[PDB]
RNA sequence: AAACUAUGCCGACUAGGGAUCGGGUGGUGUUUUUUUA
């Protein structure tokens, strides 16, 4: 049984993101430097685009299915 | 003085005939009617779908 | 014969209400008396004996 | 063929009430359907209902305490005058003093009893019993 | 729900319920105006301005950060499309699924989901006429 | 049962604390 | 309200409306303090009442949540715990005339009841099927979970010995628990 | 600069002068804060009382420097406090109902955010209206909801209740 | 298996029940009003 | 970006077109 | 040439269970493997 007004933070989690109470995205933006200058890029979790520095015109993602990989060696937080 | 049967009830509903005032027509006289226990009890275990049914079998009226 | 002499209902009170029993309240005081009250805006004072 | 947001909310209503839940979610919302379980809820029929803004129509969530035996919509939203008012309930309810027929009237949206002591009338919304 | 199919999914994005932009976003608004006007300079839809943007800008949403849409920021500068973008690829995949029937006159697959595309056109197109974006003379091909 | 295999953080709740939400004092 | 009872023959009227108390808003529960006369109501705001005072003596409330129902201890009369909308039961104390407790629960909690020979015990009927028994000094723990339910448990009552519960439901079912075991001995 | 020259207001509040007085003080100490503190110029100001026996001072601003000054908010606002304690101070912009007073709330939730909005329908009638609101600076916030309700009463006439969600108070 | 469904009490008849809700024709409602 | 550009969308880029046309 | 022993109450309709196909998220440690991709 579920409190349909009042749902757990940790039932809402697992569902769905269009399925929640108020629907909202479970993706995110990275900070990214590149391994070349060390500048810091703006990344979306689930970008379409090989991001490339713009100093170095360096890959620094891959497009994926879902969540972009990024490049080996391009070191990230969570913003 | 009339015995209401359970059935009585439910096509009275059906035809939107009100009890007291259809028997007044019918026979153009004062009539007292009259509900057993039994035909109380059937119309409580016929279940939530007659609610409705049992509401009515309950006016004051009706002794 | 515990299952055999299991007959938990003795009877209910009158007529009950016209419409549902959505509050009963107990005389802390008295063994046999009762107020309980309907959605019809009725309220009864029982005699339960 | 779709159907209007307010029959699918009653209908979702009559759902959850038969099938014995005691929580209903309507999804979308409207200012008719606001009105329309107010009414209900003045009657006795549903208990708290809360509105969830979503920025989008929005979403009710709305107890049930198993009061309710019916509700609907009724088309077309035919005009009723005052006197016709009681003739027209004998038609759409189960008996004499069952249930209240729903109204949408210059003063706003009221069961046919208020709008008879309001004198106002208007086009039928609908019934609940 | 798909219209000329039988699928019923049900994939889309979740705009965030917050409207207002993101609190570690420290970008000019004009800065964002430049970048979209540069992108459609060079030849990209505001679709695809869109992504660029929000992968590589941080941008989450034109509408959020800039308080106007692609559209409008475009055609504020003069930027406006011939006809709408979904418009615009309807018509370019019927006219790639007309070439391959002109090679290929055995290929009634084909046949059958140029019908469907005429079909969404003719659709598509009607609306447009009705509000007026599209003049009323218009006709497909 | 399953997830226990693998997971390597997962903490043993009991029923009788399992319903409450929150408390207003904590003690 | 007054009523004539036969209980006793040492005379041989007045029956009916005694006294009538106004409220600005809609009125969901009621409960009568053992001792003394005050009693407290519980709707939007949980109100105390004095029988000689037709407006409430005092006001009571944790927030703007409402109160869905109360009732008050059998020993230390003193006490007395409510239930919100919120999911919330809330404990108060006359001798501070304030709230002193909150804790919120998965679910909504229809009714509460005090253990007769337990000062300190009350067990709540809870909508996820399920009953609750706490311990008032300790609420970060219940001190027993009773299951066999399969709809929302609406009413729960102790006998005046103590040591047996009896559950109402949605269910059309009333079960009767030993207060030592989690699980129903009987079902009506 | 002088403290008129930060207001608008051609006939100043003594108020007003204390209040532009501290930014002008603010300005000189910054050695380059000033780049932004010193464009930035508010129309007016209302010092609203709180049910706690507190008041708040609701800076009226236009919205093109209310750009400028949420950009620059926090900063001003801790100084403001320092200088003026007892003090709760809010910088909103002066302003279809619906629209400007959801934008007047988004004003005073600032810097946090509002994540929901639900309306509770109690059976008497009564309505409970409630906005929820995120956890990124709980304490603080939680020290200033009444203060919040206080002032959305007073400038809007509505009554609202100001909740944290993931937290229970 | 083989017993019909018990189909409840009827309690109207002015007009067809449908998903989108009541339907009334324009000949029953002249005949009412 | 060089990929994904159309050479024929905006109305300044039919008009480029047109003008090359005749 | 084809058929030639079949069969299932229906619906606007609740909550589920096991298995399987495609996609996605997370955990985990075996196969895997190393600045050629
Ligand atoms: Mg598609
Ligand atoms: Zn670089
Ligand atoms: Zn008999």
């Amino acid at each position: 049984v579920q409190d349909l007004l009042h749902p757990t933070a940790a039932s809402e989690a697992r569902k769905h993101k269009l399925k929640t109470l108020v629907q909202g995205p479970r993706s995110y933006f990275l900070d990214v430097k590149c391994p070349g200058c060390l500048n810091i890029t703006t990344v979306f979790s689930h970008a379409q685009t090989a991001v490339t520095c713009e100093s170095c015109s360096t890959i620094l993602c891959t497009p994926t299915g879902g969540k972009a990989k990024l490049s080996e060696g391009t070191s990230f937080r969570r913003k | 003085q009339v015995l209401i049967d359970t059935n009585f009830i439910n096509f009275s509903i059906q035809k939107k005939v009100d009890i007291v005032r259809g028997m007044m027509d019918c026979l153009l006289a004062k009539c007292n009617p009259l509900i057993t226990d039994c035909v109380m009890a059937e119309l409580e275990k016929l279940g939530p779908k007659y609610r409705i049914a049992l509401k009515l079998a309950r006016d004051p009226r009706i002794k | 014969l515990e299952r055999m002499f299991a007959k938990p209902f003795v009877g209910q009170l009158g007529y009950g209400h016209r419409d549902g029993v959505y509050a009963i309240a107990k005389n802390y005081g008295s063994l046999n008396k009762l107020a309980t009250g309907s959605a019809d805006g009725v309220i009864k004072y029982w005699n339960m004996s | 063929t779709r159907s209007s947001v307010l029959a699918d909310a009653l209908n979702a209503i009559n759902n959850a009430e038969k099938t014995g839940k005691r929580q209903v979610l309507i999804r979308p919302s409207s200012k008719v359907i606001i009105k329309f379980l107010q009414v209900m809820q003045k009657h006795g029929y549903i208990g708290e209902f809360e509105y969830i803004d979503d920025h989008r129509s929005g979403k009710i969530v709305v107890q049930l305490n198993g009061r309710l035996n019916k509700c609907g919509v009724i088309s077309p939203r035919f005009n009723v005058k005052i006197g016709d008012i009681e003739k027209w309930t004998a038609n759409l309810l189960p008996a004499r003093q069952f249930g209240y027929v729903i109204l949408t009237t210059s003063a706003g949206i009221m069961d046919h009893e208020e709008a008879r002591r309001k004198h106002v009338s208007g086009k039928i919304l609908g019934f609940v019993y | 729900g798909r219209m000329h199919s039988a699928g019923k999914g049900i994939s889309s994005s979740a705009i965030p319920y917050s409207r207002n932009a993101p609190a570690w976003f420290k970008l000019s608004s004009e800065s964002v105006i430049e970048q979209i006007v540069k992108y459609a300079r060079k030849g990209l839809t505001p679709s695809q301005i869109g992504v660029l943007l929000r992968d590589a800008h941080g941008v989450t949403q034109a509408r959020v950060i800039t308080g106007n849409k692609i559209m409008r920021i475009l055609k504020s500068n003069g930027l406006a499309p011939e006809i709408p973008e979904d418009l615009y690829y309807l018509i370019k995949k019927a006219v790639s699924v007309r070439k391959h029937l002109e090679r290929n006159r055995k290929d009634k697959d084909a046949k059958f989901r140029l019908i469907l595309i005429e079909s969404r056109i003719h659709r598509l197109a009607r609306y447009y006429r009705t509000v007026a974006v599209l003049p009323p003379n218009w006709k497909y091909e | 049962a399953n997830e226990r295999r693998t997971r390597k953080d997962m903490p043993y709740i009991s029923e009788r604390k399992k319903q409450i939400v929150g408390t207003v004092h904590k003690y | 309200w007054s009523i004539n009872v036969d209980d006793y023959s040492n005379k041989n009227n007045e029956e009916g409306l005694i006294r009538t108390f106004d409220g600005e808003s809609a009125f969901q529960g009621i409960d009568s303090h053992r001792e003394n006369s005050t009693f407290a109501t519980g709707g939007a705001k949980i109100h105390l009442w004095d029988v000689n005072r037709l407006k409430p003596v005092s006001d009571l409330s944790w927030g703007a949540d409402n109160i869905t129902s109360l009732k008050f201890n059998q020993n230390e009369t003193d006490i007395l715990a409510s239930t919100g909308s919120d999911n919330s039961i809330v404990l108060y104390d006359l001798r501070t005339n304030s709230p002193t407790q909150k804790i919120v629960q998965t679910m909504r909690t229809n009714a509460i009841c005090w253990n007769p020979m337990e000062a300190f015990n009350f067990v709540t009927a809870n909508e996820d099927h399920n009953a609750y028994y706490y311990d008032m000094r300790n609420l970060s723990r219940s001190l027993n979970v009773f299951k066999d339910h399969v709809s929302a448990v609406m009413d729960v009552d102790f006998s005046p010995t103590g040591d047996e519960i009896v559950t109402g439901s949605y269910d059309k079912s009333i079960r009767i628990y030993k207060t030592n075991h989690g699980h129903s001995r009987e079902i009506y | 600069s002088a403290p008129q020259a930060k207001i608008l207001s051609q006939a100043p509040t003594e108020l007003e002068l204390q209040v532009a007085q501290a930014f002008v003080e603010l300005e000189n100490s910054s050695p380059e804060l000033k780049a932004e503190l010193r464009p930035l110029q508010f129309k007016s100001i209302r010092e609203i009382d709180v049910a706690g026996g507190k008041k708040a001072l609701a800076i009226f601003v236009p919205v093109p420097s209310l750009a400028g000054f949420h950009k620059v908010q926090t900063k001003l606002t801790r100084e403001l406090e320092k200088k003026f304690q007892d003090r709760h101070v809010i910088f909103l912009a002066e302003r279809t109902l619906t629209a400007v007073h959801d934008k007047i709330l988004e004003d005073l939730v600032f810097p946090t955010e509002i994540v929901g909005k639900r309306v509770r329908y109690l059976v008497g009638g009564n309505k409970i209206q409630k906005v929820l609101l995120d956890s990124k600076d709980v304490q603080q916030i939680d020290y200033k909801l009444e203060s919040f309700q206080a002032v959305y009463n007073k400038l809007t006439g509505k009554q609202i209740v100001f909740e944290i969600p993931s937290e229970t108070h | 298996k083989a017993t019909k469904r018990e189909r409840g009490l009827k309690i109207s008849s002015v007009g067809r029940s449908t998903r989108n809700g009541l339907i009334v024709s324009k000949r029953d409602i002249a005949r009412i009003s | 970006i060089d990929k994904k550009a159309k050479k024929d969308f905006y109305r300044f880029q039919v008009r480029e077109r047109k003008k090359q046309e005749i």
